[PDB]
Protein backbone atom coordinates (compact mmCIF):
# COMPACT_ATOMS: atom_id res chain seq x y z
CA UNK A 1 0.00 0.00 0.00
CA UNK A 2 2.46 2.99 -1.42
CA UNK A 3 2.32 5.58 -3.60
CA UNK A 4 2.04 3.56 -6.91
CA UNK A 5 1.59 5.24 -10.66
CA UNK A 6 0.61 4.58 -14.05
CA UNK A 7 -2.34 1.35 -13.59
CA UNK A 8 -1.88 0.22 -17.21
CA UNK A 9 0.79 -2.53 -15.95
CA UNK A 10 -1.69 -3.91 -13.12
CA UNK A 11 -4.59 -3.38 -15.68
CA UNK A 12 -2.36 -4.96 -18.54
CA UNK A 13 -1.60 -8.58 -16.45
CA UNK A 14 -5.49 -7.93 -15.06
CA UNK A 15 -7.20 -8.19 -18.42
CA UNK A 16 -4.71 -10.47 -19.57
CA UNK A 17 -5.92 -12.85 -16.88
CA UNK A 18 -9.34 -12.79 -17.85
CA UNK A 19 -8.32 -13.96 -21.49
CA UNK A 20 -6.69 -16.85 -19.65
CA UNK A 21 -9.44 -17.59 -17.39
CA UNK A 22 -11.75 -17.40 -19.84
CA UNK A 23 -10.46 -19.06 -22.62
CA UNK A 24 -9.51 -21.72 -19.85
CA UNK A 25 -13.29 -21.74 -18.58
CA UNK A 26 -13.30 -25.59 -18.40
CA UNK A 27 -9.67 -25.60 -17.34
CA UNK A 28 -9.24 -25.38 -14.01
CA UNK A 29 -6.12 -26.64 -14.18
CA UNK A 30 -4.69 -24.48 -16.67
CA UNK A 31 -5.91 -21.33 -14.15
CA UNK A 32 -4.38 -23.14 -11.29
CA UNK A 33 -1.51 -24.39 -12.21
CA UNK A 34 -0.68 -21.11 -14.13
CA UNK A 35 -1.21 -19.32 -10.77
CA UNK A 36 1.05 -21.74 -9.30
CA UNK A 37 3.60 -21.33 -11.95
CA UNK A 38 4.09 -17.54 -11.18
CA UNK A 39 3.74 -18.02 -7.19
CA UNK A 40 6.68 -21.11 -7.53
CA UNK A 41 8.55 -17.80 -8.90
CA UNK A 42 7.77 -15.60 -6.31
CA UNK A 43 8.05 -17.35 -3.46
CA UNK A 44 11.30 -19.06 -4.24
CA UNK A 45 12.36 -14.32 -3.76
CA UNK A 46 10.83 -15.46 -0.04
CA UNK A 47 13.02 -18.22 0.41
CA UNK A 48 16.10 -17.08 -0.20
CA UNK A 49 15.02 -13.63 2.32
CA UNK A 50 13.95 -16.72 4.79
CA UNK A 51 17.25 -18.83 4.66
CA UNK A 52 19.57 -15.24 5.50
CA UNK A 53 20.98 -15.52 2.58
CA UNK A 54 22.79 -18.35 1.83
CA UNK A 55 20.12 -19.59 -0.55
CA UNK A 56 19.50 -19.18 -4.46
CA UNK A 57 15.97 -19.49 -5.99
CA UNK A 58 15.18 -22.30 -7.57
CA UNK A 59 13.31 -20.17 -10.30
CA UNK A 60 13.01 -17.94 -13.04
CA UNK A 61 10.98 -16.38 -15.59
CA UNK A 62 12.50 -19.12 -17.32
CA UNK A 63 10.82 -21.67 -15.15
CA UNK A 64 7.62 -19.38 -15.69
CA UNK A 65 7.23 -18.92 -19.00
CA UNK A 66 8.50 -23.04 -19.32
CA UNK A 67 4.53 -23.92 -17.26
CA UNK A 68 2.66 -21.66 -18.67
CA UNK A 69 3.63 -22.35 -22.46
CA UNK A 70 2.84 -26.05 -21.65
CA UNK A 71 -0.71 -24.67 -20.93
CA UNK A 72 -0.97 -22.37 -23.49
CA UNK A 73 -0.37 -25.17 -26.32
CA UNK A 74 -2.98 -24.04 -29.04
CA UNK A 75 -3.44 -20.87 -27.46
CA UNK A 76 -0.04 -19.04 -28.86
CA UNK A 77 -1.93 -16.07 -28.79
CA UNK A 78 -2.12 -15.36 -24.85
CA UNK A 79 1.21 -16.50 -24.26
CA UNK A 80 2.50 -13.27 -26.30
CA UNK A 81 1.02 -10.82 -24.05
CA UNK A 82 2.62 -13.09 -21.00
CA UNK A 83 6.24 -12.33 -22.21
CA UNK A 84 5.17 -8.74 -22.18
CA UNK A 85 5.54 -8.88 -18.39
CA UNK A 86 8.54 -11.33 -18.07
CA UNK A 87 11.29 -10.99 -20.78
CA UNK A 88 13.86 -13.55 -19.44
CA UNK A 89 12.35 -16.21 -20.72
CA UNK B 1 8.88 -7.45 -7.79
CA UNK B 2 5.80 -6.45 -8.95
CA UNK B 3 5.21 -8.31 -12.32
CA UNK B 4 4.39 -12.13 -11.21
CA UNK B 5 2.02 -11.46 -8.38
CA UNK B 6 0.92 -8.05 -9.89
CA UNK B 7 -0.66 -10.31 -12.54
CA UNK B 8 -1.49 -13.27 -10.12
CA UNK B 9 -3.17 -11.11 -7.70
CA UNK B 10 -5.30 -10.44 -10.75
CA UNK B 11 -7.44 -14.04 -11.02
CA UNK B 12 -8.41 -13.65 -7.52
CA UNK B 13 -9.96 -10.43 -8.17
CA UNK B 14 -11.46 -11.30 -11.70
CA UNK B 15 -12.03 -15.16 -9.53
CA UNK B 16 -14.87 -12.79 -7.96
Amino acid sequence: SLQNNQPVEFNHAINYVNKIKNRFQGQPDIYKAFLEILHTYQKEQRNAKEAGGNYTPALTEQEVYAQVARLFKNQEDLLSEFGQFLPDA
Amino acid sequence: RMNIQMLLEAADYLER
